[PDB]
């Protein structure tokens, strides 16, 4: 039967505070600007730190010391006046100051447009003049020539006065404004303004009335009284939040708020004294204005006039400045490679582990007889007495820690590992996860965190384990995969060779082959056929191959032994490649499953490293092989250049043409020497059995590393072999003379100097790039954060198709890569006629995708977030596969964040690119701005030469016709009537995303944005699923604008969320009422981010003061729907394991 | 603004 | 590790499993290890997850055990609990 | 030269 | 360096680096994002309450751990109570509400 409870907060209300409420907050009034006594250092009575008001300095102990124990609790000492309770209450209890004269709150005055000003219909200047005593503003005349609610001159004020008593009166300062606020009746005024909106004029009248009505209605509904914007009682913050404390040295340190409060109290008390002493009006005016200034300074410092300063060098910290985590059980250290580790493990230093796990260790040492009690356990453990170690081993058993490396760009920046205690001070990290952390061992450090609860630990072991996240949430490709040495090893053992030494051996199976390979006569593999049984065919569990003897290599034979156990014998023996190894791992993941693939990954690592070490791969100066052709090509280039010089001095060609020809000649020469380098390494001669010379790829280290994908690029390789090239000037122009030298030879000082510029520009680029990429990531996170998978399905077939995306070549960037992991929107069918392909409302699968590929090319159709009709989110089918773990995204997954991190993470790779990506995500109206996106579908050309408005042009659809006014200059591809293209877009320059939205609708914008973003990443060769970009685009298209109200309360031109107008429209239409007609609105990620309704989130984003004043005025309530609100609250977020909990609550509340 | 200036005036 | 994919297979949408595991572990911690088979190693979280893998715990079954447990709480009390309430009027 | 026409 | 529990700050009550107590690492916005994308609600909640500024939560967590237990009841982070009280001193009425 109702009644108050504990915690269980379901809502937060914000409102203007009445003086009554402010006094209800107050335990006592602070009457003195005293702090503490100079001698006793105890709090001065009735001052800012007084114990009678805020609380006892010491727990359960009154000031004079009469009552020192918890025996008395709630008791108030008769002698000293102090209640006996916990001193903690000094953080909670609040005071107040009673102002002798009202003072207007600064936020509701100086923030533009002023809320007080807007309510009272007073311009900033007038409100300033009245509040700060410059002029009197006549109020409530109810007759006479003089205008009510208007200002006046003193001589005028008097002259007027003479003409009538009990007429319009007005007292300068906050008293007048408070009077206007109390006396104004909002009901009557909304009535009047509503009558005013009837006025026949089209513009300038209805809009203003609409804004005024907006504010008025805000006040009407909220229930707050306008006069509350003027303060009578000014609240006083608890002392512990503005402390005066003794530092280490015995010196005192104080929060600036204490000083601000002191100025306030001083001026207020002095004002009371001056009033009681019947001071002249000039002095009382000065004091009142000073008081207003002091309150101003206390609330916001610097908003109005010069900010108050302790000293000129620093300004005081006001409440506004105050308004706008570090963790326990955490550590950090330098990281080192841990090759011997399993993917789910990490090396954790013993000392670190002893500190991190100390309470658990105490508990366990108490459970076992190792110590009598926790205290004894601690005293013992610091000693480090033996068996404490074994106990620590017992403690961390099955337990997992979190490892994190800054910057955390995506969710794999934090992963869970099972700790292996190790001697030494370094954290040992597994090599396969270095990619995901972007971690290397040149001195990087990582932080460790200990999940405490069973719930947290379960979250870590299930959701966060490195071994459970083997593939990128962005591209769906493996994230934890072999890199560097591993590849080098595998490639070394899987290499074609003349193989004269070990050729012609039947393996007797992988086992005997392995024995012999380790034995003798086999080195760097061999051209020998192996007997191993292969198979593992699927569509049946039986598997098995009757005969499996195939040409192979000792390393190749070895690989099959290494637990592949998932077919692809053909894939083996094809020689190792980094890309090939990644593909092998992925295929193994799909066919053979996750756990077993993890084991496969570990095996591939182990073997890769093992052979990598014994390969003997190294780099000598002679391993950088120059081409004899270089001197020839250089001589040729010199000759051609001389020919161009002679041809120039003749006057046949311009300076420009000559420059261009020189640059081109040199470019081609650089290509030539590159080719020569790569050719020289690429072919080699070795003796064949018969005696013939065979041509092998070669095992040269630069070449081997390059070909294997272990390390290197052709451009880099040519830098030690072939002539360097052309340098850029700082202006960007290309120097005439190239760098003939190559790093093996070494280059002249001038060449190096002329380089330093490029080098410097590079480092500066990367350094700035981290900062910019971070910003993009944060914008995307802020815009997409509320998105979550809210249900399995929403019931709409609607979706997009998507094309091959290749502009001309058509070769790459299409088909299954784009299609895979999606859901079919329609019963798509393979080939002409009979058709009947079997996937409808079905998640695309690799086997199914292969089916679609086999049956020629498919036009295709697909479920997408863009077309998802789910209210306040997306659904499992429309999203498709969770790319980190092949399956339909588990309900409750927070898609938005994942999207933001997926797009944001390779930000530093785009280079400065990234500005283009941000330009697209922010929906900028591109400068060239073109195309006649009129969709009238008809055309009648015209004129009316009025500058830009000259061209004009008219479309003439059979039903109706319209007129658009263009701009001088430019050209058109289609001219004069006939409506050549219904799409039109006659002018060149790329349509604005907004123009594209109005003319072509939502689907076209989703297509355009996704493809145009993808162009950038592709140009940088980065793999990213369209899905995330679709999430973000969906957030961009969130807003809609009403064209016709219908039967609803909504106004024409009013903007509102898609979901809200859809729900409303279904309500009306199912209620038999005319639905609202609406038009799609597209806003960039910034504007969308700034859009969100909840005030805790918004205020925690940016622009805290504005958000908080508007919220407080409107009397808003935060329902805690999103993540930010709950995080701030310290609540369990409505996502993941929390998503399940949140729903039950939401339902219970409704 | 500037109460000093006002007061001097 | 621990064949986690199979454990998640036992309970769709990953998240739920975690809660179940956690809840089960709490039970284990609160009173009597008891339960289903008994690898007897790697603490409460691993034991709960492994138990889940053999569909031993189950989301519904745990609820059934609790509901029966509520009846067990009913047991004892009963007439003696009815005594405390009947005495007062 | 290398990166940035440097390298 | 590493820390289990240790010195806390006066106003914020967040873990603070002492002279013998190492202090604590910063779990920032991006790390929070990381935990959110994992849908790890209780880990995040631990970061935001028991492991940082909540006196009751951290004392209860420590005691529970040395006695062997599940996560303790959260309490609003002390810095949120600080924010609320600071907004009250600004003169705007802030009200925690029931369902
Ligand atoms: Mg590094
Ligand atoms: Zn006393
Ligand atoms: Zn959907």
């Amino acid at each position: 039967k109702a009644q108050t409870k504990t915690e269980e907060f379901d809502a937060i209300k914000i409102a203007l505070a009445s003086p009554d409420m402010i006094r209800s907050w107050s335990f006592g009034e602070v009457k003195k600007p005293e702090t503490i006594n100079y001698r006793t250092f105890k709090p001065e009575r009735d001052g800012l730190f007084c114990a009678r008001i805020f609380g006892p300095v010491k727990d359960y102990e009154c000031l004079c010391g009469k009552y020192k124990r918890l025996k008395h609790r709630g008791v108030i000492c008769e002698k000293c006046g102090v209640e006996v309770t916990q001193t903690k209450v000094r953080r909670e209890r609040m005071g107040h100051i009673e102002l002798a004269s009202p003072t207007a709150h600064i936020w509701f005055l100086k923030s533009l447009p002023s809320r007080i000003g807007l309510l009272l219909d007073m311009p900033l200047r007038d409100i300033e003049r009245v509040l700060y005593f410059e002029s009197y503003v006549v109020i409530e005349g109810g007759m006479t020539n003089l205008e009510r609610q208007q200002i006046l001159t003193e001589e005028q004020y008097l002259d007027a006065l003479e003409e009538f008593g009990d007429e319009f009166d007005a007292k300068m300062g906050a008293e007048a404004i408070q009077a206007l606020l109390k006396s104004m009746d909002l009901e009557q005024e909304c009535e009047q303004l509503r009558e005013e909106l009837n006025e026949t004029n089209s513009e300038t009248k209805r809009k203003k009335l609409t804004k005024r009505i907006k504010l008025l209605e805000a006040f009407v509904q909220s229930g707050n009284k306008p006069e509350w914007m003027i303060l009578t009682v000014l609240p006083v913050l608890p002392p512990d939040l503005r402390p005066l404390v003794p530092l280490d040295g015995g010196r005192f340190a104080t929060s600036d708020l204490n000083d601000l409060y002191r100025r306030v109290i001083n001026r207020n008390n002095r004002l009371k004294r001056l009033l009681d002493l019947a001071a002249p009006d000039i002095i009382v005016r000065n004091e009142k204005r000073m008081l207003q200034e002091a309150v101003d300074a206390l609330l916001d410092n610097g908003r109005r006039g010069r900010a108050i300063t302790g000293s000129n060098k620093r300004p005081l910290k006001s409440l506004a400045d105050m308004i706008k985590k570090r963790v326990d059980y955490s550590g950090r250290s330098v990281i080192t490679v841990g090759p011997y580790l399993r993917l789910h493990q990490c090396g954790l230093p013993k000392k670190m582990a002893l500190e991190l796990f100390k309470p658990f260790i105490y508990g366990k040492l108490e459970l076992r007889g190792l110590a009598t009690t926790i205290k004894a356990a601690k005293k013992m453990v610091e000693r480090e007495e033996a068996v404490v170690w074994d106990i620590l081993d017992e403690v961390i058993r099955e337990h997992p820690v979190l490892l994190n490396r800054a910057p955390t760009l995506h969710r794999l920046g934090i992963q869970a590992f099972e700790p292996v205690l190790i001697e030494g001070k370094a954290i040992q990290l597994h090599p396969l996860v270095c990619a995901a952390y972007n971690a290397d061992f040149d001195g990087d450090q990582m932080a460790v965190h200990v999940p405490l609860t069973l719930e947290a630990q379960l979250e870590a072991r299930a959701l966060m384990m490195s071994t459970n996240n083997i593939l990128s949430p962005a591209n769906g490709e493996p994230i934890i995969v072999p890199s560097q040495d591993v590849v080098l090893g595998l490639y070394y053992m899987t290499r074609d060779c003349v193989n004269a030494k070990g050729e012609g051996m039947v393996l007797t199976g992988p086992k005997e082959a392995e024995r012999l390979y380790r034995s003798g006569l086999a080195s760097l593999h061999a051209r020998v056929k192996v007997r191993i049984t292969e198979y593992e065919k699927d569509a049946n569990g039986e598997l098995v191959a009757k005969t499996s003897l195939k040409d192979t290599t000792v390393g190749r034979a070895i690989l099959w032994m290494i637990v592949p156990k998932g077919l692809p014998y053909s894939i083996v023996n094809q020689a190792l490649g980094k890309k090939a190894i990644s593909k092998m791992l992925n295929t193994c993941y799909r066919i053979l499953g996750l756990k077993p693939t993890v084991i496969f990954a570990d095996q591939i690592m182990y073997t890769g490293f093992a052979y990598a070490a014994r390969s003997g791969a190294s780099v000598g100066i002679d391993d950088m092989v120059i081409p004899e052709k270089k001197h020839e090509i250089i001589s040729e280039a010199e000759a051609e250049v001389a020919e161009i010089q002679e041809q120039f001095q003749s006057g046949l060609v311009t300076a420009g043409e000559r420059y261009n020809k020189v640059i081109d000649i040199w470019a081609a020469a650089n290509d030539r020497v590159s080719k020569a380098m790569m050719d020289n390494l690429q072919t080699e001669t070795v003796i064949n059995r018969d005696g013939q010379e065979e041509k092998q790829v070669s095992f040269n280290s630069i070449y081997m590393m390059a070909d294997s994908g272990a390390r290197g690029s052709a451009a880099q390789i040519r830098q030690l072999a072939g002539m360097r090239g052309l340098m850029a000037k700082p202006d960007g122009s290309i120097i005439e003379t190239p760098i003939t030298a190559n790093f093996r030879e070494g280059l002249n000082v001038l060449q190096y100097f002329i380089s330093t510029h490029g080098a410097r520009k590079g480092l500066a680029d990367t350094a700035l790039k981290t900062a910019n990429s971070g910003y993009l990531t944060r914008r995307l996170v802020d815009v997409a954060q509320d998105l979550v998978v809210t249900e399995d399905d929403c019931g709409t077939h609607e979706g997009i198709m998507m094309t091959p995306v290749i502009e001309g070549g058509d070769v790459k960037e299409p088909l299954r890569d784009r299609v895979l992991g999606r859901v079919t929107a329609e019963d798509v069918l393979k080939p002409g006629t009979a058709d009947i392909l079997v996937p409808r409302n079905t998640l695309l699968h690799e086997q199914w995708c292969d089916l679609l590929e086999e049956n020629s090319v498919d036009a295709v159709k697909v479920r997408s977030v863009v077309s998802c009709d789910t209210d306040f989110g997306v659904c499992a089918h429309c999203y498709g596969r969770d790319l980190a773990r092949g399956h339909i995204i588990n309900k409750g997954e927070a898609i938005g964040v994942i999207a933001a991190q997926s797009i944001g993470e390779p930000g530093t790779q785009l280079t400065m690119g990234l500005p283009r990506v941000a330009d697209l995500f922010e929906a900028r109206r591109p400068k060239e701005p073109a195309i006649l996106a009129e969709i009238s579908g008809i055309v009648s050309f015209g004129k009316e030469t009025k500058g830009k408005r000259r061209l004009v042009i008219t479309p003439v659809d059979g039903s109706d016709p319209y007129e658009e006014m263009i701009p001088k200059w430019r050209q058109l591809n289609v001219f004069e009537g006939e409506r050549v293209e219904r799409g039109d877009v006659i002018s060149d320059g790329p349509e604005a995303p907004h123009d594209i939205l109005r003319l072509r609708g939502v689907h076209a914008v989703t297509r355009y944005i996704v493809n145009e973003v993808q162009d950038v990443y592709r140009l940088q060769g980065v793999k990213i699923n369209d899905k995330h970009i679709e999430v973000i685009v969906r957030q961009m298209l969130r807003k809609a604008t009403i064209v016709n109200a219908g039967s609803s309360d909504f106004l024409e031109g009013e903007q509102v969320e898609y979901s809200r107008v859809k729900i409303a429209n279904r309500e009306l239409e199912a209620n038999g009422k005319v639905g609202a007609t609406y038009s799609r609105d597209l806003l960039g990620i910034t504007k969308a981010s700034l859009a969100t309704e909840s005030f805790i989130s918004a205020a925690s984003f940016q622009e805290t003061t504005r958000v908080l004043t508007e919220a407080a005025v409107a009397g808003k309530r935060d329902e805690l729907r999103g993540l930010k609100e709950n995080v701030i609250v310290g609540r369990l977020i409505p996502a993941g394991t929390g998503y399940a909990y949140h729903q039950d609550r939401m339902r219970r509340r409704a | 603004t500037d109460p000093v200036r006002m007061y001097m005036r | 590790r621990v064949t986690v994919q199979d454990a998640v297979e036992k309970i769709g949408n990953r998240f739920d499993l975690v809660l179940v595991a956690a809840r089960r572990a709490r039970q284990m911690q609160v009173g009597g290890k008891d339960p289903l088979v008994p690898e007897e190693n790697d603490k409460t979280t691993v034991i709960a997850l492994r138990e889940i893998e053999e569909g031993l715990i189950n989301n519904q079954i745990l609820d059934v055990r609790e509901r029966q447990e509520q009846q067990e709480q009913e047991a004892a009390e009963l007439q003696a609990v009815t005594a405390i309430a009947e005495g007062r009027r | 030269t290398x990166x940035f026409x440097s390298g | 360096h590493a820390r289990s529990t240790g010195s806390y700050s006066l106003v914020t009550q967040q873990p603070l680096g002492g002279k013998a107590q190492f202090g604590g690492q910063r779990f920032g916005e991006m790390e929070v994002w990381a935990l959110e994308a994992y849908g790890a609600a209780y880990t995040l909640q631990e970061m935001l309450t028991v492991k940082s500024d909540d006196v009751n939560g951290r004392t209860k967590m420590y005691k529970n751990i040395v006695d062997g237990n599940h996560q303790m009841e959260p309490g609003m982070p002390e810095s949120f109570n600080v924010l609320l009280k600071e907004i009250r001193s600004l003169g705007i009425n802030i009200e925690l509400e029931d369902e």
